[PDB]
C-alpha cells in the first residue's frame, strides 16, 4: 500500500493509532501483520512554488474499516444546513492538498 | 466592620465522650435488612470530643484545624448558631467557604473573604448586625437554600471534603438532655454535596450575639475529627441504619 | 445446635456463592470492575488488555469456586454413601457392628 | 452481554464447557446421592388404620394426617429448624416424595421388621 | 445436541444444550431523555447508571436522599425516576439453561426442549417448578422415572410424556 | 511488609479471606478428627494395681 | 512488577491450598476409617472379615 503523508503523520500508519489520516484515510488492523516503510521524498516530491498533487480526506461522517479506500468525491455536511452537492456555509470539499 | 470582644473569662476547653454518635450514611444507596462494611472517614465510638460553651462569660470561637472532616454536635435553644467558616488562611489571599443561616434563608458562598477575628452575627432586644468579613473580591460558588435547623434542639452535622467536593450531612434531634451529649444512635442523613474544589484547613464557628456590651446566649457545640476506619452498618426492613459497630474498637465489635 | 451439620452445609453452599458473585466487583487491576464503563471510556486496543485482565481475574474466582464446589461434593457424597450404609445396615436390620 | 468480551474469551479456549461440565456432574450426583440414600425400597409400604402395636407409640415418626405437607412431627420440626449467571436447578425428588420414601420405610420396619429389606 | 456432544448418535437422556437469555427489546434513558418503559426487558439509563432489567412499580420506601437500591450482592435491585419522583423494581431479565429432552436417535427423533427457571409467558406447553417444558405432552398417570426432568417431574417416550 | 504490594493486591478482592477460611476449616477438621477417633469414653478407666 | 509477582504468588498459595483441601479429604477418610476401627474391633468384637 502506497502513499505520501506528513513528516508528523507516520506514526499513525500504525495499529491502534487515533489520528486523521488513521480514520478517514488509511487504517491498519489491531492484528496487523506486516510491516510499514517510510523515507523521506522531499527531494523528489515536493516543489518551491508548492506540491499540491498530494490530496488527504479532511472530512467525512465515520471512521474507516482497516484496508477500506473512500475516493468518493461527494460533498460533506458539516452544520445543520443540508449542502445539496453545492458547496457554501459549513459546506466543504472533503479533499483537500498537502502545501 | 469588625469588633474585638474583650469581656470574655478565660478557662480551658472541655472534653466528653462522643459515645456512639457521629454515623452518616456513606452513600445514597438504599439498604434493606441487610449489614453493610464500610470503610469510610467515620468517627470513632466513645472518642474523645472536645466540648465548647457559651455562656454568661464564655463565647468559644477559636481556631481548630479540620484535618481529614469534622463532626459538628450541636446541643442549642433559642438559635445562637449560625454558619460555619472553611479555608486555609481565612484572608484574601485564599479561596475561603462561608455558610450562614439568618433570619430569612441558607447562603452558602464561596469568595476571597477578608474575615474578621471575631465574626459574629447580633440579635437585638430582630437580627440587624453581621461582621463575619469586610470585603469579598472573587466569588466563584453561590448557593442559596432552605433553613437548615434546659437545650432542646440537637444538630448534628459532618463536614467532609474529598477530591473538591464538600459533603455536609445533617441530622435533627429533639433531646431534653440538660448539659452533655445524649447516648444513643442516630444516623446522620446526607444533607447537600457542594462542588466548591478548594482547599480546606481550618474552620470557625459562627456564633449570635444578644444585645439589650453584648450577652451570649445558652449554647453548647462539641467538635470531632473523622478517622479513615471501618463500620458495620445495620439496616433495618425500612432502610433507616438503626445500629452500628466500630470495626477497630475493641475485639468484640471487631 | 442440634442441626449443625446440615446448616454448616447450606451456610457453605451460600458463602460460596456469595463470594463468587461478590468477586465480580473487583477489578483484578483494572481501571474498572464494570465492562460497560470500559467499553465506553477507553478505545478497543486498551479496551482488550482492560478486558482481558477483568476476564482472567473472573476466570481464576469461577474455578476456584468449581474446585471447592468438586471438594465439597466429595465430602457430601461420602456422607451420602455413609447414610446409605446406615439406612441399609440400621433401618432395614438389626446392626451387630459397635457405636 | 458484551460482544467484545465473549470474543476475548472465546481466545481461552473450552475453560467454559469444562467448568459447567464439573457443575453438571456435581448436579446430578446429588440425586444420585438421594436416590440412594432414600430410594432403598421399590414397594411403598403404608401402616394400618389401627395403631395397635402392643403399647409402642409411633405417633411423633409416622406422617401426620393433619399436616398437609404429610409430614411426621419430627420430621415437621426438622424442616422448620433449617433455614449474574447462577441458576439453582431444584432437585429430583422434592420433599414431600423424600418423606413418603421415609414413611414408606418406617411402615415397612414397623409392620415387618427386617423381612423386607431382604424380600418380601 | 448433536453438535454439543459432538457425537451423531444421541442416547437417551437429558442434556444441557445452550443458554436462554431474553433480549433487550428498548433502550430507555432518563435523565434530569427517553420514555419511560414498564414490565419489559429493557437497557436503562438512570443517571449515568447503565443496566438491563425488567423495571416494575415498586412497594419500596426510599427516603429522599436515596436514589437507587442495591440488594445483598450491590446490585442495583431499585431505582428513583429522576423525573418523577417513583421506585421502580429492576428485576434481572429472564435467563436460563436450554436444555433437551430425547430418547435414543435408534428409537426416535423427536425433542422436548426445557427451559429452566423461566415462567412459560416469556418464551403442548407446560409449566414446571422446574421450568418451562415445550414438546412434552403433560399426563396425569404416574410412571417410572426415565428422565429426569426435576422437581418430581420425569419424561418418558412411548411421542413424549411428562 | 509492603505497603504499595498490599495496596496492588486489594484488587484481587477476597481471595486471601477463601484461602485462610479453607486452611482454618481444615486445622479444625483434623482437631474433629482426633476427637472422633480417641475420645470415644467419657470415663476414665484404670487398671487394678 | 509487582503484579506479575503477586499473581504468581497467589497462583502458588491457591494449588498449596487445593492440594492441602485434597490432602486433608484423604486423612479425614483414614481417621472416619479409623474412628470405624476403635469401635468395631477395640469397644466389641467383630465378624467382619480382615
Ligand atoms: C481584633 O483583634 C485582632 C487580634 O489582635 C486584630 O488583629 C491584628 O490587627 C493588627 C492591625 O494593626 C495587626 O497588626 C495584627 O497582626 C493582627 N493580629 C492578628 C493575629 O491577625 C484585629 O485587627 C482586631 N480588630 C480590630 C477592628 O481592631
Ligand atoms: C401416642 O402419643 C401421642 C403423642 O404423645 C398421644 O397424643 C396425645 O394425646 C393426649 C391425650 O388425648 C393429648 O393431650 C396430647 O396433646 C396428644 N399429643 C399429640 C402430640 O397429639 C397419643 O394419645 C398416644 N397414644 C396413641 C394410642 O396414639
Ligand atoms: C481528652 O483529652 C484531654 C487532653 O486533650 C485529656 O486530659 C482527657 O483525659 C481526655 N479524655 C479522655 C476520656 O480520654
Ligand atoms: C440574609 O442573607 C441574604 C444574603 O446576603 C440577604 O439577601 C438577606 O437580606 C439576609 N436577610 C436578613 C434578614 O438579613
Ligand atoms: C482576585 O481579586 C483580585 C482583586 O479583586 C484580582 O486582582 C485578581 O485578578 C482576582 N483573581 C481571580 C482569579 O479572579
Ligand atoms: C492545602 O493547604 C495546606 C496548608 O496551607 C498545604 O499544606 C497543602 O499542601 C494544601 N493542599 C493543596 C492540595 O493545595
Ligand atoms: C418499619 O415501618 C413500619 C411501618 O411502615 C413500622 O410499623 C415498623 O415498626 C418499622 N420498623 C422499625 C424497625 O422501625
Amino acid at each position: 500500500d502506497s502513499f505520501v503523508i506528513r513528516g508528523d503523520e507516520v506514526r499513525q500508519i500504525a495499529p491502534g493509532q487515533t489520528g486523521k489520516i488513521a480514520d478517514y484515510n488509511y487504517k491498519l488492523p489491531d492484528d496487523f501483520t506486516g510491516c510499514v516503510i517510510a523515507w523521506n521524498s522531499n527531494n523528489l516530491d515536493s516543489k518551491v512554488g508548492g506540491n499540491y498533487n498530494y490530496r488527504y480526506r479532511l472530512f467525512r461522517k465515520s471512521n474507516l474499516k482497516p484496508f477500506e479506500r473512500d475516493i468518493s468525491t461527494e460533498i460533506y455536511q458539516a452544520g445543520s444546513t443540508p449542502c445539496n452537492g453545492v458547496e457554501g456555509f459549513n459546506c466543504y470539499f472533503p479533499l483537500q492538498s498537502y502545501g | 466592620q469588625c469588633v474585638n470582644l474583650t469581656t470574655r473569662t478565660q478557662l480551658p476547653p472541655a472534653y466528653t465522650n462522643s459515645f456512639t454518635r457521629g454515623v452518616y450514611y456513606p452513600d445514597k444507596v438504599f439498604r434493606s435488612s441487610v449489614l453493610h462494611s464500610t470503610q469510610d472517614l467515620f468517627l470513632p465510638f466513645f472518642s474523645n470530643v472536645t466540648w465548647f460553651h457559651a455562656i454568661h462569660k464564655r463565647f468559644d470561637n477559636p481556631v481548630l484545624p479540620f484535618n481529614d472532616g469534622v463532626y459538628f454536635a450541636s446541643t442549642e435553644k433559642s438559635n445562637i448558631i449560625r454558619g460555619w467558616i472553611f479555608g486555609t488562611t481565612l484572608d484574601s489571599k485564599t479561596q475561603s467557604l462561608l455558610i450562614v443561616n439568618n433570619a430569612t434563608n441558607v447562603v452558602i458562598k464561596v469568595c476571597e473573604f477578608q474575615f474578621c477575628n471575631d465574626p459574629f452575627l447580633g440579635v437585638y432586644y430582630m437580627e440587624s448586625e453581621f461582621r463575619v468579613y469586610s470585603s469579598a473580591n472573587n466569588c466563584t460558588f453561590e448557593y442559596v437554600s432552605q433553613p437548615f435547623l434546659n437545650f432542646k434542639n440537637l444538630r448534628e452535622f459532618v463536614f467532609k471534603n474529598i477530591d473538591g467536593y464538600f459533603k455536609i450531612y445533617s441530622k435533627h434531634t429533639p433531646i431534653n438532655l440538660v448539659r452533655d451529649l445524649p447516648q444513643g444512635f442516630s444516623a446522620l442523613e446526607p444533607l447537600v454535596d457542594l462542588p466548591i474544589g478548594i482547599n480546606i484547613t481550618r474552620f470557625q464557628t459562627l456564633l449570635a450575639l444578644h444585645r439589650s456590651g453584648w450577652t451570649a446566649g445558652a449554647a453548647a457545640y462539641y467538635v470531632g475529627y473523622l478517622q479513615p476506619r471501618t463500620f458495620l452498618l445495620k439496616y433495618n426492613e425500612n432502610g433507616t441504619i438503626t445500629d452500628a459497630v466500630d470495626c477497630a474498637l475493641d475485639p468484640l465489635s471487631e | 445446635s442440634a442441626l449443625g451439620k446440615l446448616q454448616d452445609v447450606v451456610n457453605q453452599n451460600a458463602q460460596a456463592l456469595n463470594t463468587l458473585v461478590k468477586q465480580l466487583s473487583s477489578n483484578f487491576g483494572a481501571i474498572s470492575s464494570v465492562l460497560n464503563d470500559i467499553l465506553s471510556r477507553l478505545d478497543p486496543p486498551e479496551a482488550e488488555v482492560q478486558i482481558d485482565r477483568l476476564i482472567t481475574g473472573r476466570l481464576q474466582s469461577l474455578q476456584t469456586y468449581v474446585t471447592q464446589q468438586l471438594i465439597r461434593a466429595a465430602e457430601i457424597r461420602a456422607s451420602a454413601n455413609l447414610a446409605a450404609t446406615k439406612m441399609s445396615e440400621c433401618v432395614l436390620g438389626q446392626s451387630k457392628r459397635v457405636d | 452481554d458484551s460482544t467484545e468480551c465473549s470474543n476475548l474469551l472465546l481466545q481461552y479456549g473450552s475453560f467454559c464447557t469444562q467448568l459447567n461440565r464439573a457443575l453438571t456432574g456435581i448436579a446430578v450426583e446429588q440425586d444420585k446421592n438421594t436416590q440412594e440414600v432414600f430410594a432403598q425400597v421399590k414397594q411403598i409400604y403404608k401402616t394400618p388404620p389401627i395403631k395397635d402395636f402392643g403399647g409402642f407409640n409411633f405417633s411423633q415418626i409416622l406422617p401426620d394426617p393433619s399436616k398437609p405437607s404429610k409430614r411426621s412431627p419430627i420430621e415437621d420440626l426438622l424442616f422448620n429448624k433449617v433455614t449474574n449467571g447462577l441458576t439453582v436447578l431444584p432437585p429430583l425428588l422434592t420433599d414431600e416424595m423424600i418423606a413418603q420414601y421415609t414413611s414408606a420405610l418406617l411402615a415397612g420396619t414397623i409392620t415387618s421388621g427386617w423381612t423386607f429389606g431382604a424380600g418380601p | 445436541t448433536k453438535c454439543t456432544l459432538k457425537s451423531f448418535t444421541v442416547e437417551k437422556g437429558i442434556y444441557q444444550t445452550s443458554n436462554f437469555r431474553v433480549q433487550p427489546t428498548e433502550s430507555i434513558v432518563r435523565f434530569p431523555s427517553t420514555n419511560l418503559v414498564k414490565n419489559k426487558c429493557v437497557n436503562f439509563n438512570f443517571n449515568g447508571l447503565t443496566g438491563t432489567g425488567v423495571l416494575t412499580e415498586s412497594n419500596k420506601k426510599f427516603l429522599p436522599f436515596q436514589q437507587f437500591g442495591r440488594d445483598i450482592a450491590d446490585t442495583t435491585d431499585a431505582v428513583r425516576d429522576p423525573q418523577t419522583l417513583e421506585i421502580l423494581d429492576i428485576t434481572p431479565c429472564s435467563f436460563g439453561g436450554v436444555s433437551v429432552i430425547t430418547p435414543g436417535t435408534n428409537t426416535s427423533n423427536q425433542v422436548a426442549v426445557l427451559y429452566q427457571g423461566v415462567n412459560c409467558t416469556e418464551v403442548n406447553v407446560f409449566q414446571t417448578r422446574a421450568g418451562c417444558l415445550i414438546g412434552a405432552e403433560h399426563v396425569n398417570n404416574s410412571y417410572e422415572c426415565d428422565i429426569p426432568i426435576g422437581a418430581g417431574i420425569c419424561a418418558s417416550y412411548q411421542s413424549i410424556i411428562a
